[PDB]
């Protein structure tokens, strides 16, 4: 649960820093869905994250 | 295999008390950071 | 590597593009460089856009740009 | 050959590894004062170097326009790569079910918390304005300002904090039990109390030990694309970039490969004078230093797999830059790096192949530390030697290190020995269950022959 | 046993058919047909790479997985010498067989004649730069050696492990596998990584990517650890995988299958990140190439089917623990490395999903279906589980 929880919160902090508060054109990188290369990474690190401390204190 | 607290008066005021603070804690710091101004 | 590009007058009265048709066939086989990209870019179609032409035949490495450039930019 | 020698009882581990810590501290062995003294003074030493160079700025170091990254990111990945052994040996043989993670995974997990600290000095240090590290992180401001998400040191600052949180939750995890046996053996009130709140009165039992296996097993399969996902990113950076040797496909894997085979080669170093020094043979055997020898040998023929495919590339591909690339690895201004790569990582590792040579203690000392120097000449390499040389001629340069960058790297060096010295003053370098469990199951394969 | 004799039935009818529809292309197209035919190879090649991969892997590392599949891993890599023999088509495309046979053009570009010689039509510079290396008689005598090495260490191995039951297997015979094994893992994974570079990666010269062949060997991993599992399935009854089995080697192999998604998933989006990122002429075509023309949907298809479907799934301890939903998932995994390696070699000739022919699918069918065939006649000449083994214990836990 915490893990997808993660995941989905890191790729909706970048959709929504990145694509809709600020639209920054940073090297002509596209603004859409079409930009989900270079969104992988921290989605996946924010999943491992919680998904870590989930185990940890639930076993706790 | 049950956890080790069921059954216990005290479970469900526990889980209350860390909702309300966590509810508190998150209004305070969105009213900071996005309303306060 | 191709960062200047030399050509005689004459060849390039018959044809301006002779400079940049050669060196593109020695590199790839073929007059016209066929460059992909994955990224998109900015139309830029109806806006102002600011560029800057440097002309080689022009220069005569003075170096006043260079003193100018210091002078206004701090 | 066998991972533990016979003669052992549930309470004889309990002893002689409780025994280490927990000592009178006026009876603490000299040997362990004097590592402690050296690892203090190279202390002194990084600080004297983080002082100066917070005062006067990154401008003491070599770096210039063309090489923007020097000795300092070199150092980073190398930290960096160092933590990664011990993660696999804690995490990856925990899945694999190996049985020599048992008496080993203690200390070099610890080498991992370490190592990963001194790393993470490096992306603040080398900041250029060090105080505005934080605008890398998501954080409310009334600017309104975000990352960019796009680049790969964002990624990275990702990547090193979720590695450094979930190592250390795993470590103390791993201790929990540990802490309940020393908080027992303590025989100091005061002693006690203080292991006892970090045992959190674990009283081990059934319905406890069964969530803390589910538990380990979960954390350890976590951690495998982790530490993978960390080195992977630590290499997209140099990838992103268009830099001719900068971007090549293979580095992700060979990354990770390197830093396997850079952190073995460190715990090979560390762990033989800790097996000799207390009475740990019993506990660490010939055994397990001839199969991390092994795992060395196979992480090492990776890295020359990679290096084969970046020349076949080089030779591969018409570009002028990838053929100037490789001439200038090879008879440029900076050769020795690129000859001195090629001698400790590839001539040294061939030895391991002979039995007898891993079986050897000080022919596997000798070839760890020709190993280590060949891994920092290898980022030298990639790093330097790229950026020195580029697409346009009129902007080539060298780069030459000055003092304050090694001041910084010997400092960093100390502060890791005081950081293990500590460790292993206070806590026990073996884990003290997971071995006696490994008795136990050691004697029900004899009962089953 | 007659599970295996109707297994092996099946993909000889699965040969024939496929082998059949491949001749009616080829009068039809000889192009189309030796065009789909190096598809087919490709493909039909990672279950014998792959299962002498895992039988010296497993030597070096011993495991309850590794005794179970022994003797399967060892039939399908003693395949591998009918397999070079199957390469000859391909030799006789880009060799002077050109002209005959109907091939207006050679099957690859650097062995057309006017591409690699100065003064010639197209006289391609970067292609006529590898011409020594890229040649016909170069690529065919570097695939030859391959071919020994791999023909040499997989009949060493099944030879002594069929002399194991004969006598002195305490230590002798199990040492030394383990150590060709050791020296073979570095040999093997150097031929299978140039096989890949000479076969795929040469179709278009003008592109390289040093992780090519790497991805490979992950995809022919997960190609026979699937292909494992599917036949674990037909033969759980065989008394000798009755007396001498447990989940526990089950639950392993559904572990590995799991690992090696994840790991062929990352090589792909490693491959894919450092392209994209770094936008530089020269690599961009490959992707571009693969996202026009409705390959787009066929990348969409392995990042979802390929990749989600299987994680999710096999993120649980049933599901693997079960031999039968672990045969349902290897099933679709097959099916799925099936699309992936088109999507790898299809769009180098065709452009265009839709211009994809029936002989592409009857290719691989065809192919794959001979391996079945073979791999099946082979595992019955020798009993599975080699009882007399020092790692025998580890079945017994
Ligand atoms: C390109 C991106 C790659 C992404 C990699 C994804 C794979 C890594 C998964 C982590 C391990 C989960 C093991 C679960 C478990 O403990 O399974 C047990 C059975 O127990 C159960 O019944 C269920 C347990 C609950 C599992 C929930 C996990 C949370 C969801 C994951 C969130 C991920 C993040 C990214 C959002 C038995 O199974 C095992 O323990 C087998 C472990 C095998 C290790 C796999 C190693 C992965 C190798 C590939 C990694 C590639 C790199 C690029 C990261
Ligand atoms: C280092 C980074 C990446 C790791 C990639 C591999 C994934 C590892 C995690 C999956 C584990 C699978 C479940 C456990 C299992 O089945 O293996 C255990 C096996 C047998 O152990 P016994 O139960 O019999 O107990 C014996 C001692 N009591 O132990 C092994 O022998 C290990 C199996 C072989 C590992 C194969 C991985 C090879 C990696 C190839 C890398 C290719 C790189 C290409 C670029
Ligand atoms: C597509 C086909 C597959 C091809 C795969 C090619 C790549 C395979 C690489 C495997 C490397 C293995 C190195 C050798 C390790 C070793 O010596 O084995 C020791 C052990 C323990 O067994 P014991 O007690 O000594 O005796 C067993 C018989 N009784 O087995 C192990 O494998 C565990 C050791 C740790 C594994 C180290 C290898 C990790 C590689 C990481 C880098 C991957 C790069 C991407
Ligand atoms: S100012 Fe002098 S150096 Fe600068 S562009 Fe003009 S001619 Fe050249």
């Amino acid at each position: 649960l915490f893990g997808l929880i993660g995941a989905a919160s890191g790729f909706i902090l970048q959709y929504i820093g990145n694509l809709v508060d600020y639209p920054l054109n940073v090297g002509g990188r596209p603004l859409d869905i079409t930009n989900w290369p270079a969104m992988i990474p921290i989605t996946f690190e924010s999943g491992i994250l919680l998904a870590s401390f989930a185990a940890a204190i639930g076993m706790i | 295999m049950q956890p080790e607290w069921s059954g216990d008066p005290e479970v469900k005021p526990v889980f209350l008390a860390v909702t309300l603070t966590g509810m508190v804690a998150f209004l305070l710091m969105v009213w900071l950071f996005a309303f306060y101004w | 590597r191709d960062i200047y590009r030399v050509g005689e007058f004459k060849k390039f009265k018959e044809d301006p593009k002779y400079i940049a048709k050669e060196v593109y066939q020695e590199e790839y086989g073929r007059e016209t460089p066929n460059y992909q990209s994955l990224q998109p870019g900015d139309d830029y179609t109806g806006r102002n856009a600011w560029g800057m032409t440097i002309n080689l035949n022009a220069c005569i490495g003075c170096n006043a740009c260079v003193v100018a450039c210091q002078a206004e930019n701090n | 050959e066998a991972y533990l020698l016979p003669g052992e009882t549930y309470t004889s581990i309990s002893a002689k590894i409780g025994d280490v810590p927990l000592t009178p501290p006026l009876k603490t062995p000299k040997g362990w004062l004097a590592g402690f003294s050296v690892a203090f003074f190279m202390l002194m030493i990084f600080f004297v170097s983080v002082t100066w160079l917070f005062i006067r700025g990154v401008g003491i170091w070599g770096i210039n326009i063309p090489v923007g990254w020097g000795m300092d990111i070199i150092n980073f990945v190398w930290w960096i790569g160092i933590g990664h052994a011990g993660t696999l040996i804690s995490a990856i043989l925990l899945l694999l079910n190996q049985g020599w993670r048992n008496s080993i995974n203690r200390f070099a997990e610890a080498m991992t918390l370490f190592a990963v600290a001194c790393a993470g000095l490096y992306p603040i240090l080398h900041l250029g304005r060090p105080w505005l590290f934080y605008w890398l992180i998501p954080y409310p401001n009334t600017h309104g300002m975000w990352p960019q998400f796009r680049s790969a040191l964002a990624w990275d600052v990702f990547a090193i904090s979720t590695y450094a949180t979930v190592s250390l939750v795993f470590w103390l995890v791993g201790l929990i039990p540990d802490f309940a046996t020393l908080r027992d053996r303590a025989k100091n009130i005061w002693v006690k109390r203080l292991y006892g709140i970090a045992a959190l009165g674990w009283r081990g039992s059934a319905r406890h030990w069964h969530r803390y296996e589910m538990a380990s097993i979960l954390l350890a399969g976590l951690s495998t694309p982790l530490v993978v996902s960390v080195h992977s990113i630590i290499s997209l950076d140099f990838a992103i970039s268009q830099v001719p040797g900068w971007q090549v496909t293979v580095f992700p894997p060979y990354f990770v490969a390197g830093a396997v085979f850079a952190g073995f080669a460190m715990v090979l170093l560390l762990m033989i004078p800790v097996r000799t020094f207390y009475g740990f043979e019993n506990y660490i055997t010939l055994h397990h230093l001839d199969v991390m020898a092994k795992v060395m040998l196979t992480t090492g023929m990776i890295v020359v797999y990679g290096y084969f495919m970046e020349v076949f590339a080089s030779l591969y591909s018409g570009n002028e830059f990838e053929e100037y690339l490789l001439y200038n690895r090879l008879f440029g201004p900076s050769s020795w790096a690129y000859w001195g790569l090629l001698f400790c990582n590839a001539v040294a590792i061939q030895p391991l192949w002979f039995k007898k040579v891993r079986q050897n203690i000080p022919a596997l000392l000798i070839i760890s530390l020709i190993v280590s120097v060949g891994m920092w000449l290898e980022r030298y390499v990639i790093i330097v030697i790229s950026l020195e040389r580029d697409f346009l001629p009129s902007s080539w340069d060298i780069y030459i290190p000055t003092i304050w960058d090694w001041s910084l790297y010997i400092g960093t060096f100390g502060l890791f020995f005081t950081l293990l010295f500590l460790f292993i003053r206070v806590l026990p370098m073996i884990n003290i269950f997971e071995m006696r469990l490994f008795l136990y199951q050691e004697t029900e394969k004899a009962k089953q022959r | 046993i007659p599970q295996l004799g109707q297994v092996q039935m099946l993909g000889l009818a699965a040969a024939v058919i496929g082998i059949g529809v491949l001749a009616a292309g080829y009068f039809l197209s000889p192009t189309s047909f030796f065009e789909s035919y190096i598809y087919g190879y490709y493909v039909a090649m990672t279950i014998p790479l792959g299962c002498l991969g895992f039988l010296m892997v497993q030597h070096l590392t011993g495991g309850a997985w590794g005794v179970t599949v022994r003797r399967m891993l060892e039939a399908g890599a003693a395949t591998l010498p009918i397999m070079g023999l199957l390469f000859i088509p391909i030799a006789l495309g880009y060799f002077d067989t050109y002209k005959a046979l109907g091939l207006e053009h050679p099957l690859y570009e650097w062995a057309n004649p006017e591409v690699v010689t100065p003064g010639g039509a197209e006289f391609d510079p970067i292609i006529a730069h590898k011409v020594p290396w890229l040649s016909p008689l170069w690529v065919t005598a570097r695939i030859a050696i391959f071919f020994i090495i791999w023909s040499a260490l997989a009949l060493t191995l099944r030879a002594w492990s069929r002399q194991q039951d004969a006598g002195g297997d305490a230590k002798k015979l199990a040492t030394r596998m383990r150590r060709l094994s050791g020296i073979g893992v570095a040999l093997f994974v150097i031929t299978v990584t140039f096989f890949s570079f000479d076969v795929a990666m040469s179709l278009d010269p003008h592109w390289f990517s040093t992780i090519y062949g790497a991805h490979y060997m992950a995809n022919a991993g997960l190609m026979t650890l699937a292909f494992l599992a599917l036949m674990m399935s037909r033969v759980r009854d065989a008394a000798l995988f009755r007396e001498y089995v447990s989940v526990k080697p089950i639950h392993d192999i559904g572990k590995l299958i799991f690992a090696f998604t994840v790991l062929w998933t990352y090589m792909s989006y490693g491959q894919l990140v450092i392209i994209w990122s770094g936008d530089v002429a020269e690599f961009t075509p490959w992707y571009v190439h693969r996202t026009q023309h409705g390959w787009v949907f066929v990348a969409l298809a392995l990042m979802l089917f390929a990749f989600a479907l299987p994680f999710f799934v096999l993120l649980f301890r049933g599901t693997k623990r079960n031999l039968n939903t672990l045969a349902t998932i290897a099933g679709w995994i097959v099916v799925m490395r099936f699309v992936d390696m088109a999507w790898i070699i299809l769009p180098e000739f065709r452009e265009h999903l839709w211009d994809i022919a029936i002989t592409d699918v009857a290719a691989p069918i065809g192919l794959i279906g001979l391996v079945i065939a073979l791999f099946a006649a082979n595992v019955q000449q020798a009993p599975l589980l080699p009882l007399r083994d020092p790692n025998m214990e580890q079945l017994q836990n």
